[PDB]
DNA sequence: CATTAGCGAGAATTTTAGTCACGGC
RNA sequence: GGCUUUUUUG
DNA sequence: GCCGTGACTAAAGGCAAAAAAGCCTTCTCGCTAATG
């Protein structure tokens, strides 16, 4: 390749070939004149070395290097290794019709659509614009259309909007950890120079809005378009292949808003009335005459599919809160009312959402999820939940507790002064003492924070769940855990040395108050170790992933039935105390290797070669079966494939 | 008391700890290092002198000719820093040395000088420190990080049995020289000692032991203890001491003098030892069978026969006893051999030694060093001698010698540069002691075993290597001796040394590309320590132990400031008060405490000594007399912190700040944040971007003035005085009569750079921040630099923030921004880009740059001049043309605008080679540059002859000429006025004699500037001329920027929102930034909440000052109010009385406070909540700091009051347009026919293999096939689809991946036959 | 006017698995 | 346009 | 005398992106250009 100027850039292969041909010609000319045999030995040996290096460098020994003082690339070098031809140009190759941008959240977008900058749309679909323009007769020649598109004419944006009505696009984030890393969408034109993305899928991508770069590709053929529309839409991906747990679980503020909805108070403005229906409740709240959450009785209607695929309604009165009545708007017909009458934490709602998918199918549940989106965001915005410096209520007793702590240690060290104890005994004593003090302080600060006093309707103090903001962030499960709450107001706890030992003196201070110099220094050991572990784990783990790909990349389902009865007995796991996992889940979604036998002799509870699901599992729960032998892939007989029944029910 | 520069705005601070030792010069580590490199050192122990003394003098092989060094000096630089930056030349100075040539007669006694010749000889160009302390190589600025490496010396490491199944602990000893070959000693699982050299094959240790002319007997004597046996009547007796009775079982009864002392059969007892030492018995009979396991210590031969009965290192038996008894060997010498105390490891190695004559040992060593070579005995001797005794091919340096002596408990700390036999013997003894439990192993991570290697040592080593090369060359030359034919300049070649130095400074693992996008990053990059580079670990070879923080890191390296990613724990920055020791070890300040009194005495303590004393805590309560107010205090002794009495304490930390680096120090309220988010915040603050207009942060650390002054980005008042003339580019300072020089004092001139390109396309601007006619003093701040205000660091802005969810626009981590922010342009920045065009001389006619361009419309030329250069100030757009460069075919290869970028042209620079005609545009730019230079020069003249003609008029007044005539007569006419008065004439005539000299030197310096400007610029070979264009672009905030806080709470802008829709309070003042509170508890970095609350406190005073200023109320009531604000606090060290301040000063301070009172905070002496609440009480804000709000969308009142305040918000160096790009169809790689990669090349994304598996996981097949074949490399097929898309048919074609064929040929390029099959 | 570079073109650390030599009863 | 070397984002 | 044993050696260690820099052997001489 010629660079600027008279110089020509040289490659390693050319230099090695030149060396080899020079030596070959030298030996040829020298041999034609019958030179002394001593010379030809050295020339032959050096030609052997040269051809060796050309075919492979550094393998035998000292490697030929150039002006860079580095080993020149060989033929084996070009084909082996990460920089080799395979892993950089056969299993992966840069492609056209692609773009890179930065993710930005968009609330108003529906589930099955994503944003897109105008510049990206124009650049990506320029090939599509030319054909449509000639079809509409705006321009005749390709060059004229090319001139038109760069001019940003009025018709250009209109035709672009016309041609990208339902043309699917593919979105992925490097690194693409799991198969959910690639999803299709129907783009919609927006302003700016950044891509707008639906919120829930961010949890699936494990992508936070911290500046992550996002990639766009575009399918071309009709087959590719229909393929993406039928498979890669978000609507068709709600249950992860990893497990049946839904992957569209709301997180953070949506959970916070929903929790703020369904939470009663002892007394509030506009409490104790009776309302015709949930529709009236919205009228009261917007007018502000009644508080968002107050215990009242409202007539509600629920539909049940208990009949043979038929919906039946009923009407009664319930003792619920206004907010729950508001939330009842978006609930579809099938779901019973009892599932939206609790505190509605993060665990419940997802589970609740799961229940919908168990009954109403797919379109009702995606519409339900979008409605949860909109309502939760609106009411969280109205909620005005904020964190303040006075929110971290410091426990009063904790202080003096630390005082009394010194007491016992003031004695324990004396035991070492008198020699009645060893270093290990004193170490274990102080470790246990500090652990007990930490537990006591944690319990006390839980007790002081989680509850509050408030006057009832009759003028007496009543105990209800406290409305301190941190408690709404914690108990709702939206973000954080009890460990974080302990770290905020309570004392930090024992701290670990780099090797693994524990410093005798724990961090008695908390983050709300100040920290002395040494304790902050001590805490850095664990933080630095965790950061290093996170930094170096992604290299080792991902490589492991690759080793799993090649071992099992030959497995494709080929035939429906293997026609064998061999299987593996399946029993719930037990360690001698509580069962780690019940027998229910681990046998779910499989088939019976042999028919289920009742404890009553000669009774067939379940026929052989039958799929298992919830309608059958409860029968096992009713009968309380100890174990069952089920079909597995390890026993299917068909070669070059896997029996369809052997793998059983597919997670997706 | 305060100087005038800070009287403009006094910033209140909290804190109760008085300061004892202020922050020193932040760059003292770097500059003062390189300083020690260039001056003339009479001691000859530093820099060039020390390097020369190690190479000079040199002698010939014949010994008749010699070369000596005399003296050296550094020539003056050709240009200054600005000219070198502009012209792209290395700011360097020539090296001048004086050499001595000596000749000795071959027919005369040694020392008889034949002839002498002294001559200055050119050595080359050495780069020099900038006043800021950087390097200039090719118009660019580079800095040298300080390498941290393993200290030369000896270490004893244990593998903890990791490599062995049984887990038996192995101890290995490593000696590492400063330069030379390494050396290792190990224990095998079989419990034997082995030696290895240069990480080579394991070899038995004793091979080298006898290699030093040691017999077996001497080795055994050195390594063991002697036991003596005496032959009595058919008996053997041994001289027993109680001390040697450790870990022994009494096989036979121990008795002497007929009395039984120790029982028979069982183990020894302590009481038996006590009774034996009480009896004091030495000699005791021993049974013969008890000696069945004893190895004879020495050799035994028979005098009569003359044959060897039994040599050393063989087990004895009863028959050997018979021979030694019959030969008269009554005394028998054996080894003590107590496995539990002195294991016989050496003897086992002796039992496996291949030879003993030391000649076959040298042969084996020779074969070991180089396999397959003739075992020449003298060659082996020479190799050993120059491998372990060479003065030059091996060296330990002074520091290595001191460490070696200290480790082996030696007293003297001075020694030679080579090793010794006693040294290796003592190393073996200590290794044996470690194996036996005596002593203890050392730690690699301890700072006492590591040192910092600054730029001075790097330069010294590289220069020494070059000098070694050149002296070998000149030795080879002088080997061909001559009868003084040559002059002592020809035999030397400056090319090797010059090339080595320049390449090391230019391209090296440590010569990183410095990034001065803002002063804080520049400072933290200058003070960075790296463990990479030569003689250090790599990015991958590093383990889990080096990355970890060590308990001795306290006060020396910041534990929380370091880059995160593939390299963690290796690029840790130096701490604040840290300085280097003379040997090269890190040391920290401490205060000596005597009799429970903390005086002001300051000591510097290294790492090792820190383990021998007791160290207190910085935030330890103290009285006014240095007494700890309570007897029980927290202190640390050795990696552990425990309670101690007030009398055991010896040293206390000087201040709280000495634990973090500057980057962490600038973080306010750090003491309430996690280490992780603190690190993230410091790292992000390092990546800040200059603001269009700097604004002081409301909450600060207190060292902002120090960091601003120390960094060389803001002009500082070199001398005190008053301002005379002011300009947006130039500053004129008239010095006072106190600081004026005795001769030619005059005044001082400062030039301010305007919009100069940085190293990351950021705008570097200098801002004059002083008024006319105001006094200045030494060390003040005169010109605000980028992101600087009144000598205070100011990176970002202060926004009205409110923690509240808002319709999900800040769903996960994003930030909502009101359009009011972009209305005021408070975040719009300036970016400067470079476009360069090169005109070389190729074939088909040289590259010609002219406005003549074929097949182009008049629109392209409309922005071009006749000379082919764009006019200054044109509004160029993307896709246009800047310079017209053509080559005859005519081929149009002219430079064009990069795609997708617009801007405005600012400056054009043209470089022309010497001897080449300069075109009209070059002549124009040259003439304006010369006019500017001469105007500046003539200005300095005008001032200087103003002074001297004022002196002339004063002289003529006294002489006799009336003062009125001097005023009336022409100014220049004063010189020619009659000199009739002799007494004054003696100086009146001299006045002209100096005026003529001054004008002549001005003329010659002006001509020098003119010829420098007209000088043809040096270029790369084959390059005729080049042209350079500056583009400048304004960037405004658009959705997608990377905008963050100071506590690691990063985020991305979501969507610009009209201000009417933002939340607002009862007063109607909107809030412009809406964060997401949910990120607080998870990040648990509660500090930012306190920061916001303190922010409210600042402006709680700010508005009130604006109130009186609007009402123009009386000064008196204002004066006390500001007085009341400062006095707030508990036992605050800082106190200010405004009574001394004048009314004008008070008014100026008040009006400068209109934007709010700044508040400082020490990192660990920060303010608590009580004073925050009290200060908020001084304002009219609620104590809880949670005011209600109203939504513009709804107009109602939120049920729960929320927190609002000002917070210091930063914009990072990540713009959407720098990352937003896409490719439809463009170029292709010539090799694989695949699309390229990179925005600059207009390439597309990379189809990651990870997502190839991910796509394959689904049922998706057609899309994968399309991605693989059509859009990647099928040049034969992708063309059809491109045509097919035009017709509207979205039909594909399978084809065959072109890149796959390539591989085939590659495999076909070997002796491997591969081919496809039939259908 | 007189002397000489010169370069253009040509040429001369961690971890694991596997294999191989010695040796032990 | 290939390689090398740094720096940075996730 | 064959299996055990230890000693020696080959091979890999994340994904994507950006931003910079700097190179592509070295020795030798005749007419043109650099130099005095
Ligand atoms: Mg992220
Ligand atoms: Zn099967």
């Amino acid at each position: 390749v010629p660079l600027d100027g008279g110089r020509f850039a040289t490659s390693d292969l050319n230099d090695l070939y030149r060396r080899v041909i020079n030596r070959n010609n030298r030996l040829k000319r020298l041999l034609d004149l019958a030179a002394p045999d001593i010379i030809v030995r050295n020339e032959k040996r050096m030609l052997q070395e040269a051809v060796d290096a050309l075919l492979d460098n550094g393998r035998r020994g000292r490697a030929i290097t150039g002006s860079n003082k580095r080993p020149l690339k060989s033929l084996a070098d070009m084909i082996k290794g990460k920089q080799g031809r395979f892993r950089q140009n056969l299993l992966g190759k840069r492609v056209d019709y692609s773009g890179r941008s930065v993710i930005t959240v968009g609330p108003y977008l529906r589930l099955h659509q994503c944003g897109l900058p105008k510049k990206m749309a124009l650049e990506l679909f320029k090939p599509f614009i030319y054909g449509k323009l000639e079809l509409r007769g705006l321009a005749t020649t390709i060059k004229a259309a090319k001139k038109m598109v760069e001019r940003e004419e009025a018709v250009v944006w209109d035709i672009l909007d016309e041609v990208i009505r339902e043309h699917p696009v593919l979105l992925n984030r490097a690194p693409t950890l799991h198969r959910l890393g690639i999803q299709a969408f129907e783009p919609v034109l927006i302003e700016g120079k950044a891509i707008q993305l639906h919120p829930l899928v961010c949890a699936a991508y494990n992508a936070d809005f911290d500046g992550d770069q996002m990639a766009v590709h575009v399918p071309l053929t009709l087959e590719a378009q229909l393929e993406a529309r039928a498979l890669m839409m978000s609507t068709n991906n709600i249950l992860s292949p990893a497990n049946g747990e839904p992957i569209i679980v709301p997180s953070q503020d949506v959970v916070l808003g929903l929790y703020y909805m369904t939470r009663d108070c002892v007394n509030a403005k506009g409490e104790g009335m009776v309302l015709t229906g949930p529709k009236e409740a919205e009228r009261l709240y917007r007018s502000g005459l009644a508080s968002l959450h107050a215990r009242v009785k409202v007539r509600i209607t629920e539909y049940e599919k208990d009949a043979n695929g038929e919906l039946v309604a009923k009407t009664s009165l319930k003792d619920t809160t206004v907010g729950r009545a508001i939330l009842w708007m978006i609930v579809p017909k099938g779901l019973p009312y009892s599932i939206v009458n609790q505190a509605l934490g993060k665990k419940a709602i997802s589970k609740m959402l799961n229940t919908c998918y168990r009954i109403l199918g797919l379109k009702p549940t995606v519409i339900f999820a979008d409605q949860i989106m909109y309502t939760g965001f609106a009411y969280a915005a109205r909620s005005g939940a904020s964190v303040g410096i006075d929110d971290m209520v410091i426990p009063e007793k904790k202080h003096e507790i630390i005082s009394e702590a010194e007491a016992e240690v003031a004695e324990i060290q004396e035991q070492f002064q008198s020699g009645l104890v060893t270093a290990g005994e004193r170490y274990n004593k102080v470790i246990d003492i500090w652990a007990a003090a930490n537990d006591r302080v944690s319990k006390a600060m839980m007790d002081n924070l989680q509850t509050e006093t408030v006057i009832n309707r009759d003028g007496q103090e009543e105990k209800q769940v406290s409305f301190n903001s941190i408690y709404m962030m914690a108990d709702s499960g939206a973000r954080g855990s009890a460990a974080q709450i302990r770290q905020l107001a309570g004392m930090r706890g024992l701290m670990a040395k780099p090797d693994g030992s524990i410093i005798e003196t724990p961090i008695t201070a908390n983050f709300r108050e100040g920290l002395n110099v040494l304790q902050y220094f001590i805490s850095t050991h664990g933080a630095r170790k965790g950061l290093a572990d996170t930094a170096l784990k992604t290299a080792n783990s991902g490589y492991l992933t690759r080793r799993l790909v090649d071992v099992a990349q030959d497995l494709v389902v080929t035939e429906d039935d293997c026609g064998t009865h061999e299987g593996i007995m399946m029993t719930p796991v037990i360690e001698g105390g509580d069962v780690k996992e019940p027998l229910r889940d681990r046998v779910l979604g499989r088939v019976t290797a042999e028919d289920v036998l009742k404890p009553g002799t000669a009774d067939i509870l379940v026929p052989r070669n039958t799929l298992l699901h919830e309608q059958w599992c409860d029968l096992l729960e009713e009968n309380s079966v100890d174990a069952v032998k089920v079909r597995s892939v390890v026993s299917c007989d068909t070669d070059f494939g896997v029996c369809a029944h052997c793998y059983g029910r597919d997670l997706a | 008391v305060y100087s005038y520069t800070e009287k403009k705005r006094i910033r209140k601070d909290f804190g109760k700890r008085p300061q004892v030792l202020d922050v020193p010069y932040l760059l003292s580590i770097q500059l003062d290092s390189f300083q020690k490199f260039i001056e003339q050192d009479p001691e000859g122990q530093y820099g060039l002198e020390a390097a020369f003394r190690s190479v000079f003098p040199i002698q010939s092989y014949s010994g008749n000719s010699e070369l000596q060094y005399v003296s050296y000096r550094l020539g003056e630089p050709v240009f200054d820093v600005q000219e070198c930056q502009i012209r792209g030349v290395t700011y360097s100075a020539p090296l001048r040395v004086k050499l001595r040539l000596v000749i000795y007669e071959r027919e005369a006694p040694e020392g008889t000088v034949k002839d002498i010749k002294e001559q200055e000889v050119y050595m080359g160009e050495i780069p020099l420190m900038t006043d800021n302390g950087t390097f200039v190589i090719n118009g660019t600025e580079r800095v040298i990080v300080s390498q941290l490496h393993r200290s030369p010396g000896v270490f004893f490491d244990s593998d903890k049995g990791k490599t062995h199944s049984s887990g038996k602990v192995l101890y290995n000893a490593r000696i590492i020289p400063y330069r030379g070959s390494w050396l290792d000693f190990e224990f095998d699982p079989k419990d034997n000692l082995f030696v290895r050299i240069d990480r080579r094959r394991k070899l038995p240790a004793t091979i080298i032991l006898r290699a030093l002319n040691y017999t077996t007997e001497q080795i055994l004597d050195l390594f063991f203890e002697k036991v003596i046996f005496e032959i009595r009547d058919n008996k053997l007796q041994m001289e027993l001491v109680p001390e040697r009775l450790r870990g022994e079982t009494a096989s036979f009864d121990i008795e002497a003098n007929g009395k039984v002392y120790v029982e028979k059969g069982r183990r020894i007892t302590a009481r038996h030892i006590r009774q034996l030492e009480k009896d004091d018995v030495k000699l005791i009979e021993v049974p013969v069978e008890y000696i069945a396991g004893k190895v004879v210590a020495k050799d035994y031969i028979d005098e009569s026969t003359g044959e060897l009965i039994c040599a050393a290192n063989m087990e004895l038996s009863l028959d050997l006893l018979a021979k030694l008894s019959q030969s008269g060997h009554k005394r028998i010498e054996t080894l003590f051999t107590n496995d539990l105390d002195h294991g016989p490891y050496i003897s086992e190695t002796l039992r496996v030694d291949p030879t003993n004559d030391r000649l076959s040992a040298l042969v084996e060593i020779y074969r070991m060093m180089r396999p397959g070579e003739p075992p020449t005995r003298e060659a082996a001797e020479s190799l050993f001698e120059n491998l372990f005794f060479s003065e030059d091919r091996y060296d330990l340096s002074a520091v290595g010698r001191m460490k070696f002596n200290r480790s082996l408990l030696r007293e003297e700390i001075e020694g030679s540069g080579i090793l010794s036999k006693d040294d290796i013997i003592d190393v073996m003894k200590k290794l044996i002691d470690i194996r036996n439990g005596k002593g203890e192993v050392d730690d690699i991570d301890h700072l006492g075993n590591r040192r910092i290697r600054s730029v001075g040592e790097m330069a010294e080593n590289q220069f020494r290597v070059g000098l070694v090369r050149v002296e070998r060359a000149v030795k080879e030359r002088l080997s061909l001796g001559d009868l003084d034919t040559l002059m002592p300049q020809d035999m030397i070649n400056a090319k090797p040394i010059s090339a080595a130095v320049k390449e090391f400074f230019g391209s090296s693992q440590l010569s990183q590309f410095m990034d001065q996008n803002n002063p804080l990053s520049e400072i933290t990059h200058k003070r960075r320590i790296s463990a990479l580079g030569p003689g250090g670990l790599t990015r991958e070879r590093a383990g889990f132990e080096v990355r970890d923080v060590h308990p001795t890191h306290y006060g020396r390296v910041c534990p929380i400031e370091t880059p995160e990613g593939p390299n963690i724990g290796l690029i840790n920055s130096l701490s604040v008060y840290a300085q280097t020791n003379e040997y090269g070890f890190l040391e920290t300040p401490y205060r000596k405490v005597t009799d429970g009194v903390v005086t002001d005495e300051i000591h510097y303590l290294s790492a090792i000594e820190e383990g021998n004393y007791v160290i207190a805590q910085a935030n330890s309560n103290l009285d006014e007399e240095g007494h700890f107010v309570e007897d029980l205090v927290t202190c640390r002794s050795k990696g552990e912190s425990s309670l101690f009495s007030r009398d055991q304490v010896d040293y206390m930390d000087v201040s709280t700040q000495q634990v973090v680096s500057v980057g962490a120090s600038l973080i306010p309220f750090l003491e309430h944040d996690d280490a992780n988010r603190a690190l993230m915040g410091a790292n992000m603050q390092r990546q800040a971007v200059p603001t269009l207009r700097a604004d002081k942060p409301l909450v600060g650390t207190g060292m902002e003035r120090a960091v601003a002054v120390d960094s060389g980005v803001t002009a500082v008042a070199k001398r005190g005085g008053v301002v005379q003339y002011v300009d947006a580019s130039r500053i004129v300072i008239k010095v006072n009569e106190d600081e004026m020089y005795p001769g030619e004092a005059g005044i001082d001139i400062y030039n301010l750079t305007k919009y100069t390109r940085s190293n990351q396309n950021t705008c570097i601007n200098q801002m004059p921040c002083v008024s006319l006619g105001e006094p200045v003093e030494r060390g003040d701040v005169l010109a605000d630099g980028p992101s600087t205000d009144l000598g205070e660091l100011a990176l970002g802005q202060n926004m009205r923030v409110a923690f509240m969810p808002w319709n999900g626009y800040n769903f996960e981590d994003s930030i909502l921004v009101s359009e009011r922010v972009v209305q005021e342009d408070r975040f719009t920045t300036i970016h400067i880009q470079e476009l360069a065009c090169v005109s070389r001389d190729t074939k088909l006619g040289p590259e010609e740059i002219t406005a003549d361009i074929p097949n182009v419309g008049e629109a392209a030329l409309s922005k071009l001049d006749e000379s082919g250069i764009v006019y200054i100030g044109a509004e160029v757009t993307g896709g246009d043309i800047l310079v017209g460069k053509v080559t005859p075919k005519v081929k149009d290869s002219s430079l064009r605008v990069p795609n997708g970028v617009s801007g405005t042209v600012i400056d054009v620079q043209v470089f022309t080679r010497d001897g080449v005609e300069k075109d009209k545009r070059a002549l124009e730019i040259e003439e304006m540059q010369l006019k500017q230079a001469k105007k500046d020069l003539s200005e300095e003249l005008q001032i200087l002859e103003a002074g001297l003609f004022s002196r002339i008029r004063a002289v003529l007044v006294a002489g006799g000429v009336e003062a009125e005539k001097l005023d009336k007569l022409p100014r220049d006419r004063w010189l020619e006025l009659g000199l009739t008065d002799e007494e004054k004439q003696n100086q009146l005539e001299q006045l002209a004699e100096q005026y003529d000299e001054l004008k002549h030197e001005f003329e010659k310096k002006l001509e020098a500037k003119r010829r420098k400007i007209t000088q043809g610029d040096d270029l790369a070979p084959g390059v005729l001329k080049i042209v350079k264009v500056y583009l400048a672009v304004k960037r405004r905030i658009q959705p997608g920027d990377k905008m963050a806080g100071r506590h690691g709470n990063k985020g991305v802008i979501s969507k610009i929102n009209p201000i009417e829709d933002m939340p607002y309070d009862e007063n109607g003042t909107p809030v412009d930034i809406v964060l997401n509170p949910l990120g607080v508890p998870s990040r648990m970095n509660i500090g930012q909440i306190l920061e916001t609350h303190l922010g409210m406190a600042a402006k709680g005073i700010g508005d009130k000052i604006n109130a009186m200023l609007k009402q123009q109320q009386e000064v008196a009531k204002l004066r006390e109010f500001i007085q009341r604000a400062y006095d707030l606090g508990a036992d605050v060290r800082q106190k200010v009385d405004l009574s001394t301040f004048s009314d004008e000063e008070v008014m100026r301070l008040a009006e400068n406070l209109r934007k709010g009172m700044p508040i400082a905070t020490p990192v660990f002496d920060g303010a608590k909540e009580a004073e925050i609440k009290e200060l908020l009480k001084l304002g009219d804000l609620p104590t809880s700091g949670q005011i209600r709000l109203y939504d513009g969308r709804t107009g109602e009142q939120f049920e729960r009051p929320v927190t609002v305040g000002y917070m210091y918000m930063l914009k990072l160096n990540h713009l959407v347009d720098d990352k937003m790009h896409a490719r439809s169809t463009g170029s292709y790689s010539l090799v694989t026919q695949q699309p390229l990669g990179g925005k600059a090349q207009f390439g597309g994304q990379r189809f990651g293999e990870m997502e190839v598996w991910a796509l394959e996981a689904y049922g998706a097949a057609y899309t994968l096939q399309e991605m693989l074949t059509v859009k990647s490399d099928d040049v034969n097929g992708r063309t059809k689809m491109y045509k097919n898309i035009v017709d509207g048919n979205h039909q594909m074609e399978p084809g065959m991946p072109e890149s796959f064929n390539v591989l085939l040929k590659e495999i076909r390029s070997l002796g491997i036959n591969i081919e496809l099959e039939d259908e």
